């Protein structure tokens, strides 16, 4: 009765009276607001902003809470990263908890070891929010996609998006990119990787624009030149087998996508030929 | 004596470092601006390096402090107050602003007088050591640098008190 | 305008405010010294100063991007606050947090779907 009556008005004070002067009424009140769920205990249902914001301080009644008043930094660390994996709604809310998280594992008293484990985790963890981070501008309003208030990407989505007709401006360093994100994908050989290694190969080209000028061969493959020029790190010096490296690349089975573009008769006179210092290179 | 006609002869029969030494500490005494200029056009006329005495006499000025920069752990806190040692590291910056080409010696002095400034928090004195060098000190330095015919980038020294009087003025 | 001037300053462009650019120079180690202590002294103040004018303006959405800023990894302003700062700002975020609940928004300043 008496807890009720301390939950039906504004006085938490009488409730935080209540268990000043009594033997396990702590224990009694908690199950008795669960058993209440949303019958007791609400602020919601208190006029929660006056004397019943005095009432939610002692119903508001935790260890997140435990942070901020006892400064429990390594808590805080584990629930601001616990949200921050469930976080599913908002793309904006889950990179402002990761954050957070890291601030207070920065913040905290961790051993070095355990700081650098638990700074290498989350890495990880920026690591893969970065790909939905980078997503071009270009097709964010071409898919009418609200800035922040909206979710997040995979290679998939990121190599596909760098490849977009709609990415207009298309150059040397976005193709590159679009093959640096082949080595996040999971299960290689059920996703297709050597679909998509020539999907990118064959817009590297259409980009290009295979040309003629004055009944010459005009070499749009500009793009195309430099790619294969930016894969070689000069990993010859490396001690890496660069000589060898490069028969990721098709050949005969990209004329078949080249068919289906209806562009062959223009680009295989220098695709070929181009293909004949590439293995000089 | 303050016989002024008579000293640079004399000291033209002595090294060059004490000619420099010399009038700098003669410099030092004057406060008032027309006499300054006129100091300068009497130098020239004689002959000393204007360029390497100002810059002398700002280094001894820097020099004269043994003050280690400490990591805040161990500082008590200091009186963040301008001193008359402070002051006198600010007023040495004066030497190098009377030459429009000393222009770099003028923006790494204020730099130094700045950062002092800065720690300190006196942001109103930091401003005014910025506007000292004109709102036009940041182009003057480029101006400058482009007449010496170098097609090079500016010295790493002075781009980088540049962008830390910006970072400043955007704190201020 | 308070929050376009202390945003140029905790988003100055290029590694940050007070950070050289340019590595071509002889070090000066007391000039470096001063520019880590002035960081660790002007950007955790200046997000606190943003934080209390957003808060007393009603602004608590924006007061909750204040963390996606101090955790970025342009600026990397996580590395001069102090233990006891971020625990500051933490507590300052939940502060605002809670004023959005009374305004019957989530605790990131977007409407509750019902």
């Amino acid at each position: 009765l008496v807890q009720i009556c301390e939950m039906t008005d504004n006085q938490s004070r009488l409730q935080r009276y209540m268990t000043l002067f009594a033997e396990q009424n702590f224990s009694d009140f908690l199950f008795r607001w669960y058993l209440e769920k949303g019958k007791r205990g609400k602020l919601l249902s208190q006029p929660a902003s006056q004397h019943g914001q005095l009432a939610a301080f002692l119903q508001a009644h935790l260890s997140w809470l435990h942070e901020l008043n006892s400064q429990e930094f390594e808590k805080a660390h584990r629930t601001l990263q616990t949200l921050a994996n469930m976080e599913t709604r908002y793309f904006c809310k889950k990179k402002t908890l990761l954050g957070l998280s890291k601030l207070a594992a920065l913040a905290s008293d961790f051993q070095e070891d355990v700081l650098q484990e638990k700074v290498e985790e989350i890495a990880e963890q920026e690591h893969f929010l970065l790909h939905q981070e980078t997503l071009p501008k270009k097709l964010l309003e071409e898919k009418q996609l609200d800035l922040n208030a909206m979710p997040v990407l995979a290679p998939f989505q990121l190599i596909q998006l760098y490849v977009c007709e709609e990415n207009k401006r298309a150059n040397e360093n976005d193709f590159m990119k679009a093959l640096d994100l082949l080595e996040y994908i999971g299960d290689d050989s059920e996703v297709d990787v050597e679909e998509l290694k020539l999907e990118i190969l064959c817009k590297a080209i259409k980009r290009d624009e295979w040309s003629a000028t004055d009944g010459k061969d005009d070499p749009i493959e500009a793009t195309k030149d430099s790619i294969f020029v930016k894969v070689l790190q000069n990993l010859l010096n490396k001690g890496i087998e660069l000589k060898g490296y490069l028969p990721k690349a098709e050949t005969l089975l990209q004329s078949e996508e080249l068919n289906s573009l209806k562009t062959n008769s223009y680009f295989e006179f220098s695709l070929k030929a181009n293909y004949e210092c590439y293995m000089k290179m | 004596e303050k016989q002024i006609e008579l000293i640079a002869f004399y000291v033209s029969h002595l090294p060059q470092e004490l000619a420099i030494s010399q009038y700098a500490v003669f410099l030092e005494n004057i406060t008032d601006p027309d006499q300054r200029q006129r100091c300068l056009e009497l130098a020239k006329e004689a002959g000393l390096d204007v360029a390497s005495i100002t810059k002398t006499v700002v280094e001894n000025t820097r020099k004269k402090d043994a003050g280690e920069f400490a990591h805040h752990d161990f500082a008590p806190a200091l009186d963040s107050g301008t001193s008359e040692e402070d002051r006198a590291k600010i007023d040495v910056i004066d030497w190098l602003v009377f030459d429009p080409a000393q222009r770099a010696e003028a923006l790494k002095q204020s730099n130094a007088i700045m950062r002092k400034f800065l720690a300190s928090k006196k942001h109103e004195a930091a401003k005014e050591v910025f506007a000292k060098i004109p709102q036009d000190s940041i182009a003057e330095i480029y101006s400058q640098w482009e007449e010496q015919a170098m097609d090079s980038a500016l010295p790493a020294e002075d781009d980088n008190a540049i962008r830390e009087h910006l970072c400043i003025r955007a704190y201020l | 305008d308070v929050k376009e001037k202390i945003y140029n300053v905790l988003l100055f462009v290029d590694g940050g405010w007070m950070v050289d650019v340019r590595e071509d120079t002889e070090e000066d180690p007391e000039r470096s010294h001063q520019m880590v202590l002035l960081r660790r002294l002007c950007l955790p103040m200046m997000c606190f100063l943003l934080h209390t004018v957003l808060h007393n303006t009603k602004q608590y959405k924006d007061c909750l991007r204040l963390a996606d800023i101090v955790s970025s990894e342009n600026q990397k302003l996580y590395t001069v606050f102090s233990k006891t700062e971020m625990r500051n700002l933490l507590q300052k975020l939940r502060e605002s947090s809670l004023m959005l609940l009374d305004l019957q928004l989530d605790p990131l300043g977007y409407e509750i779907q019902s």
